DNA sequence: CAGAGGATGTGGCTTC
DNA sequence: GGAAGCCACATCCTCT
């Protein structure tokens, strides 16, 4: 049983995938450069080869409430986590950056 | 009186525990959040003024007090049309929510709707 | 198009 | 073990 944040959240650090999925190197800041990439390796890894952006992104709706991810109001293919992920990885999102180079 | 309004429109209608009101009858189980098949309504066999408000509260056990949807309505011709009711809290397993329904005249009266319907998650569910 | 949210239907899991 | 609950989407769809 895998969650639709969890995936997100490997992705984003495994530095292979950051040409499709990245941080943008303000707090817990990201955005899925190539939305069909995500979207595809999402429907991969729950065996739904239908899974698109317009699906997937429904799916990051429902965290607006659950207080897991909000959009980032502007910026097209722009979220942010809100929960706590440093109490969950153990590093502050600049310790997290600097282990994955990630340009801002 | 009460005879003659059930004899009217057959079926449909339910006795609360109060002589002077009677309620559409709900599914025994239903979605939480989901829309109900018949719109629920309170019929007033005494005189009610139109304009009367009623409303509708849902509790048991386990939840005191169950959050809903649009449990206001008001009194036309002696009937309070709920337009789309809803009941978003649970009742709990095999439990059903007991109704208290509240038409506002001066004073107040209540009827009661005992174990009315149960709700949960999933609703009614075909067998796996 | 992207994005918010409502309405429904499913498979995975946990509780009695 | 199974029925009945809860969850997290997957799919569509209306609207801004």
């Amino acid at each position: 049983p895998i969650q639709l944040w969890q995936f997100l959240l490997e992705l984003l650090t495994d530095k292979s995938c950051q040409s499709f999925i990245s941080w943008t190197g303000d707090g817990w800041e990201f955005k899925l450069s190539d939305p069909d990439e995500v979207a595809r390796r999402w429907g991969k890894r729950k065996n739904k080869p239908k899974m698109n952006y317009e699906k997937l992104s429904r799916g990051l709706r429902y965290y607006y409430d659950k207080n897991i991810i909000h959009k980032t109001a502007g910026k097209r293919y722009v979220y942010r986590f809100v929960c706590d992920l440093q109490s969950l990885l153990g590093y502050t999102p600049e310790e997290l950056h600097a282990m994955l180079d990630v340009k801002p | 009186s009460m005879v003659e309004v059930l004899a009217d429109h057959p079926g449909e209608l339910v006795r609360t525990d109060s002589p002077n009101f009677l309620c559409s009858v709900l599914p025994t189980h239903w979605r939480c959040n989901k829309t109900l098949p018949i719109a629920f309504k309170v019929v007033a066999l005494g005189d009610v003024p139109d304009g009367t408000l009623v409303t509708v509260m849902a509790g048991n056990d386990e939840n005191y007090s169950a959050e809903l949807r649009n449990a206001t309505a008001a009194m036309k011709n002696q009937v309070a049309r709920f337009n789309d009711l809803r009941f978003v809290g649970r009742s709990g397993r095999g439990k059903s929510f007991t109704l208290t329904i509240t038409v506002f005249t001066n004073p107040p009266q209540v009827a009661t709707y005992h174990r009315a319907i149960k709700i949960t998650v999933d609703g009614p569910r075909e067998p796996r």
